[PDB]
């Protein structure tokens, strides 16, 4: 008697925006923006972070006596540095090219501490000096990986030593220069005043002299230590020479892994969980192309965007029996998106048009996958350190990141809105196409009712309805009863 | 501050080893260099040498072949071993702490002794 | 070594009077010289170091100066507690050396 | 008798491009690119700029005698620095980390000049030196915020002084070193030759010596003054020590505001107009997402693009007894889509208000999506680089050009893609009325093939005003055929 | 009798991707990604490159004796520097601000070597020094554009000289300082030990002293030469003064062209071909908006993308007689994309609907041109040099370039997929529009057959069908035979 063409509706409250419309309820939707992390600092790729606790990188490498827990450090996946750490240069001072060193340590992971210039090789020098500022259990002490060479007997013979890098890999060497508060200190500790410190390799040629001056006291000391560093290439030799004010390394650091990592600023601790993408706020476990958790993320991560939601429609407008697509609302049809409602002598009921639904389905699936699969995910560390004398460079870096963030956010927002507009138009087109696909086959044997349904002039039984539904209706056989 | 007390035999033979200890009270060795000083009757003072807690030492070049200074494990005592005593070694022996450079720096040379001890007179005879 | 010679061997300076003691080095000691006060029955006490820097616990009546080879110790007004044997120490060389001791006695 | 479905046309000459078509005339359009500024340098957010006139930043802060008008400066919203200014380091010299200082002064606005080391504290020194290079009315002079310390009598006692920053905020301190042309000059001014200048704080440890050498004369002098600066953190102390060649600050500068600003290069003056966005060519007053006036703009501004026009169609293609098939209903001024009826009572045009309003709201939302999704932020944009930083300047340029090409390309294609969809949207909407109506009229009408329906049944004003409302009562008209 | 509306199909395997569908096979397509270069290093814009052979820039400008072939270099379009060249600083040393100099030389092209301080002006000095390190045919030698000033007889008078830049253009001046291995060497060569070198201009004020130190030997020498450079502005004067250890320039370099160029790293040679765009792998001759050959390209080039293929559909789905657009496949119609197939009493055959095809054609052409013509092509060199102490900056630069590459690749991939989806949807719409354009005119004089064809009730000959194809069917005259 009658066959209608219509579409699926359900109880969904999911909403999407489109270019032309806002707050459109749809039957199905896909959220492509990750919003939730787990609140924990996790092992990255199964490898724990280097937890410095209250130590800075300089404190760690020099051997600040309060960083003893870091004297032997296992391979790390990232470094967790507390912002504004306490244990750094206990004996007040400064560290040259510190930001470059922190950057160097990013692509490092494990390194081996190697003794290069054993403390007891320094005969004819006093190697027992220390300071209350670095005291351990009351007793004055010093950086543990460094030797403070001072006068012995009544002399300071030229201090010399060298090291040939036969360790198997490029090595990090740190040394420094003492800068006394006054002349009395300079003479008491080194005998001579007109001193210098000279260090070099096949590429390094650095010579400096102490700057004796009154300075504000820091940690009780009016003096300062200046530290610097180089990388000694494999098979090269580093020479040291001094007539005073030299703080020699005892140890160097052989880089062992040279992998890809970074330094995270965080006050937390390791929670013994695992991730592939770690932000300072917690780990992100997601397969989505975008996230909005935190920009300073270390790992293989989704793009960070400023958006709050990015939701693709995948379904039909959710528009809540004897009418077709014109009115919508077939909540009684749960077989597929597009279909038929037939009524005849044997009975009535809903059926999906499986060919139409599957094609529409595959189309939507491919569209969603294009949006997601075309996004390029790479390992990144993001954060960079700058000194207070590098503000133009720091700002350039910030501007670059803000620039890319606005580009990606804008594109994510419009890609979603433009695609949702096409998705809903696509589905409206597909139901209309069944209406006409069928109308063109039924031709003059039916009456168009104006509501998305066709009335048969001839009697149409369940075998007839099956024939109409899969497109095999035999027009000539039914040119009767009119 | 600390007090220092010398201890040991007041009698040594003309062909002998002399051995004296110094005990600290009110403190411990604490990164400072500790010294021995000798005063033969009728003479001024003679510096013998010192020792750091770590075992680093400095000896008067003229007595190197005959002198050992050591600490041990109590961390508040140190001692002097003088070999081949010829009795020219009769003297008052004193222990002293090398003055620290400053409240903040230690373990460095100064060359003046601030806490000294009464001393003990050792007679070498037979 | 550096020989430290003191003079006069003794002073007879009476209570209330200024007492001046001298020390002469065979080699320059820069400013690296200390003075000590020794008395029978007690440990020597440091009075001065660094040629002119007063040791703590020492009254202002004690002062001194000099450089190179020529140094002095001065007691601005000698008290009864200051009758002692005083000596100078050289610490600008190795070994460190001391003078023979100058006795202050009452006339 | 007859009802037609058609659409609005007018006398518009506005044109748009689409991805498939070029120079398409439309009934309505919106230009989203701002092309016009006002030609003036305006107060920004009601606050005037700092007008340096012919002074450089160094001239201003050191106190070049020709910059007296800048000794006391009220709060400013931006700085107008003339490119290639005249009044700078009158006594020839150089200024270290000058580009970093200019950058620092961007996020500053007002600051207070504070006396730190009063000239008269320098007893035992001569504080009355000067040079013809900085002369005022012939008379030799010097930088007004600086003290040139020279020999007094026959001596130059070590010069010392310090300052504890108890001013209430982080302070800028500038000082320098004199570098003589020769030894005679060095002795005449400072007595000693083996001199040095030492300056420091808890973070600064700077020591230098004069470099005596014959140099080409600049502004008549073979000598040079080297200036440098630091920021003294609150509650820290800066110490100065010198055995000669020290030019001590008399004053330091307390930062007062630390707001967002920038330095503009311009030869103009303040016209006392007001803006929210200022380019070197004039102020921009607009609500549009893009502009093409100038890339070095200070303020909260539209994105700068290289495009010449960005115009969105909002309307229908303007294409002057037929329907949408022929178009041209210039006689219908009620809405975008509508009806034309003719019967025995009368004839005339009417809009389909339901269809027009929905299309209208859609277009409005589309336009707002394009505009509202653009992120507008305050920027200073310009940066200074030294002649030894060419690679960094080039990197900075590349970054800016890169983003500009990205935004221009996207703006151009977003407009073309949206205009193609807009016009397709309107064509779809008028066709949808044609079928919405065809489907309710069903067999009681004849399609004429030109976007009109002829009724078999006589159809009067009440009938027409039923079909137009979507309520044609089909079963009552099944007659007269 | 019958007229059908349908479309073109052919023998084609061109495939495109769309947002909804992958591998649609189309009747026509355009590849907009350039994948092939010619394998050669070409003259750029008709001007040969500067082939340095085994020389470095420092070796070239200083006059390394093994770079004699470069003492009279003609104008170049780009510089070809071998990576890790050998003919560099023969006498071991360092070159300050070397990366800045290499950058400066990018926008230079030709320059003239100008004698500024002739070797024989240095009376009272020895100008015949040299070293086995730079030896030619055994005999010790030196950098040819430099003068090593050493003691003459028993004295080293203060060495002085100057140059006023009256050459006509900004000049590059190089000079250096010798750093002895020890004091014996310092006295043997310069008599005095307490020496300095002082150089200056109206903007340059530089003084430096020798650093005497034991160093690892390089090329047999424990000594080092440190070179530095400045640009002497036109009409300024550069003064030199030295009490020892000065290596004076004999020649300066006058910049002649100052055009845009760059430095390419390559082991190849000039092949005597010509291009407008050159990569290290070969030259690129193309008009397409994107290429995927190499990112370090010098010239006016397409955007580099990470994609493998960017192909726009221009044609119809290629979907291989008595049916219309419903079935498709009119391989017998080669007149245009859209058209008619008619059969009547006089004859039958295919014809294009020229009006419809031309409009669709122009639309597709404009679409393709929009995608290509809106891309901004500018001269670029891309590559930059960084020192080993500038890793944060090198990485910032890399990151910037990677960032832009991901933006352009992503946009290229989606622009192509979105446009291909619209292209095919466009063609389907246009064919249907003929179907309805015709249906609406024929009205009741035809039977719609449901397969994209109409059957006439009225006999319709080859003048009637042409009237239909014209859109002028005179409906009222055919109201008969039904
Ligand atoms: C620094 O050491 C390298 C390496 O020395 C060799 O390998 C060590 C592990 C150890 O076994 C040494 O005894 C070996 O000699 C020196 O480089 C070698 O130099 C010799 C002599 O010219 C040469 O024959 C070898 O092939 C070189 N080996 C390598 C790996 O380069 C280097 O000379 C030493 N540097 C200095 C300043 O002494
Ligand atoms: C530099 O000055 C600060 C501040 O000093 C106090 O505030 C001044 C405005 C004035 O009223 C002074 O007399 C005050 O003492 C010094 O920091 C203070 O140090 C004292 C210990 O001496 C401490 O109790 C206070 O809390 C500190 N105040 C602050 C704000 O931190 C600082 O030590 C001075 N530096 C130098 C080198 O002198
Ligand atoms: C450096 O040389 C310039 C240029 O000198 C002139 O042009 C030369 C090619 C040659 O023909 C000279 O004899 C010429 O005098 C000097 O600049 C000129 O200085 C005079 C003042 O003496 C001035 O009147 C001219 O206008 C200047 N010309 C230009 C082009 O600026 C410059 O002074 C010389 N520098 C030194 C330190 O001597
Ligand atoms: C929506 O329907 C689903 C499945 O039909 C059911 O599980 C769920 O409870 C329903 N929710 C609402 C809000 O009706
Ligand atoms: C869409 O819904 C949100 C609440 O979920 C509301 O805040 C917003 O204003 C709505 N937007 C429109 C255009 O109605
Ligand atoms: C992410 O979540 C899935 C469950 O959806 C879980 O199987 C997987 O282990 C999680 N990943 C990590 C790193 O914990
Ligand atoms: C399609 O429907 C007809 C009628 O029921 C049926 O005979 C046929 O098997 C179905 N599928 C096809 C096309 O084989
Ligand atoms: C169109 O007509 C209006 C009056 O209705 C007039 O104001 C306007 O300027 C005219 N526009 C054009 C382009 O002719
Ligand atoms: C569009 O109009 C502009 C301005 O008159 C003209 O320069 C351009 O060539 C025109 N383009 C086309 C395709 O007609
Ligand atoms: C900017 O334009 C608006 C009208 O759109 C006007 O009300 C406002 O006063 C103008 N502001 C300035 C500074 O010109
Ligand atoms: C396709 O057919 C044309 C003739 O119409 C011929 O020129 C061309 O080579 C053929 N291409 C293929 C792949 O067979
Ligand atoms: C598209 O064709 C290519 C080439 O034959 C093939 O590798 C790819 O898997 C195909 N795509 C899909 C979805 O099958
Ligand atoms: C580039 O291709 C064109 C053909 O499109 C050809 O005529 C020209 O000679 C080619 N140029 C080079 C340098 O290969």
């Amino acid at each position: 008697d009658q066959i209608c063409i219509g579409y699926h509706a359900n109880n969904s409250t999911e909403k999407v925006d489109t270019i032309l419309e806002r707050n459109v309820t749809v039957t199905h939707a896909k959220d492509i923006l990750e919003k939730t992390h787990n609140g924990k600092l996790c092992k990255l790729n199964g490898i724990p972070p280097l937890e410095l606790g209250d130590c800075s990188i300089a404190g760690w490498l020099l051997g600040n006596p309060e960083c003893d827990r870091l004297l032997s450090v296992p391979e790390w996946s990232y470094i967790m540095e507390k912002e504004n750490p306490r244990d750094g240069l206990c004996y007040p001072g400064s560290f040259n090219d510190y930001e470059e060193l922190k950057h160097l340590l990013s692509s490092v992971k494990h390194f081996e501490k190697v003794k290069i210039l054993p403390k007891d090789r320094w005969t004819q020098h006093t190697t027992t000096g220390g300071s209350r500022a670095c005291a351990v259990s009351g007793n004055p002490s010093f950086f543990r990986n460094m030797v403070w060479l001072t006068k012995k007997g009544s002399n300071y013979p030229v201090a010399k030593g060298s090291y040939n890098n036969t360790s198997g890999e490029q090595m990090l060497i740190i040394w420094g220069v003492h800068h006394p508060n006054d002349e009395t200190e300079q003479r008491t500790l080194y005998q001579n005043v007109g001193t210098y410190v000279s260090v070099g390799t096949s590429t390094l040629n650095k010579r400096s002299t102490p700057d004796i001056a009154t300075r504000p006291k820091v940690n009780g000391q009016g003096g300062r230590m200046e530290f610097s560093w180089t990388l000694l290439d494999m098979w090269d030799t580093i020479n040291f020479e001094s007539t005073g004010n030299l703080i020699a390394p005892e140890y160097g650091f052989k880089i062992s892994k040279r992998g890809s990592s970074g330094i995270m600023k965080t006050e937390g601790t390791l929670e013994n969980c695992e991730t592939k993408c770690q932000t300072p706020l917690g780990a992100i476990n997601t397969t989505l192309p975008f996230h909005n958790v935190h920009p300073l993320t270390i790992g293989e991560c989704p793009k960070y965007v400023k958006s709050e939601k990015l939701v693709l429609a995948t379904g039909l407008r959710n528009v809540p029996a004897i009418a077709g697509f014109i009115e919508g609302g077939w909540q009684g049809m749960v077989d597929g998106w597009y279909g038929y409602h037939h009524s005849n002598d044997q009975g009535s009921g809903y059926a999906a048009d499986k060919e139409s639904t599957q094609k529409a389905f595959d189309g939507i699936t491919n569209k969603v996958n294009s949006v997601i699969e075309k996004m390029n995910t790479q390992f990144e560390a993001v954060g960079k350190e700058f000194s207070n004398l590098e503000r133009r460079l720091e700002n350039l870096n910030k501007k670059m990141e803000d620039g890319f963030l606005d580009v990606w956010t804008y594109n994510a927002e419009l890609l979603v809105l433009m695609e949702n507009e096409r998705t809903l138009d696509f589905h409206d087109s597909n139901v209309k196409n069944l209406y006409d696909k069928v109308r063109m086959q039924l031709r003059d044997n039916v009456k168009e009712l104006g509501n998305g349904c066709f009335e048969f002039y001839h009697k149409c039984d369940d075998e007839c309805m099956n024939s109409v539904k899969n497109g095999t209706y035999d027009y000539p056989k039914y040119e009767e009863e009119s | 501050q600390v007090q220092l007390q010398e201890s040991g035999p007041g009698l040594v033979k003309p062909s002998a080893t002399l051995s004296l200890t110094c005990t600290l009270s009110g403190g411990s060795l604490s990164t400072h260099y500790w010294s021995w000083i000798r005063q033969p009757p009728g003479k001024g003072l003679e510096y013998i040498g010192n020792i750091h807690y770590s075992g680093s030492t400095n000896y008067n070049p003229s007595l190197r072949s005959r002198v050992t200074i050591s600490v041990g494990t109590s961390k508040n005592q140190f001692s002097l071993k003088l070999t081949s005593v010829t009795a020219a070694d009769t003297a008052v022996y004193y222990c002293a702490r090398d003055a620290p450079y400053s409240d903040f720096l230690s373990g460095v040379e100064t060359g003046w002794f601030d806490p000294w001890g009464q001393g003990t007179l050792v007679i070498v005879s037979s | 070594e550096i020989v430290m010679t003191q003079s006069p061997a003794t002073l007879s300076v009476s209570p209330g009077e200024r007492a001046t003691l001298s020390c002469r080095a065979s080699q320059s000691v820069s400013s690296n010289l200390a003075w000590y006060q020794q008395k029978p029955g007690q440990a020597p006490r440091l009075l001065i170091y660094g040629a002119s820097t007063r040791a703590t616990g020492i009254p202002a009546r004690f002062s001194g100066s000099g450089s190179g080879t020529d140094f002095t110790l001065t007691i601005s007004s000698l008290q009864s507690e200051d009758f002692a044997v005083y000596s100078c120490q050289q610490y600008n060389n190795w070994p460190w050396t001391f003078g023979q001791g100058t006795k202050v006695e009452i006339k």
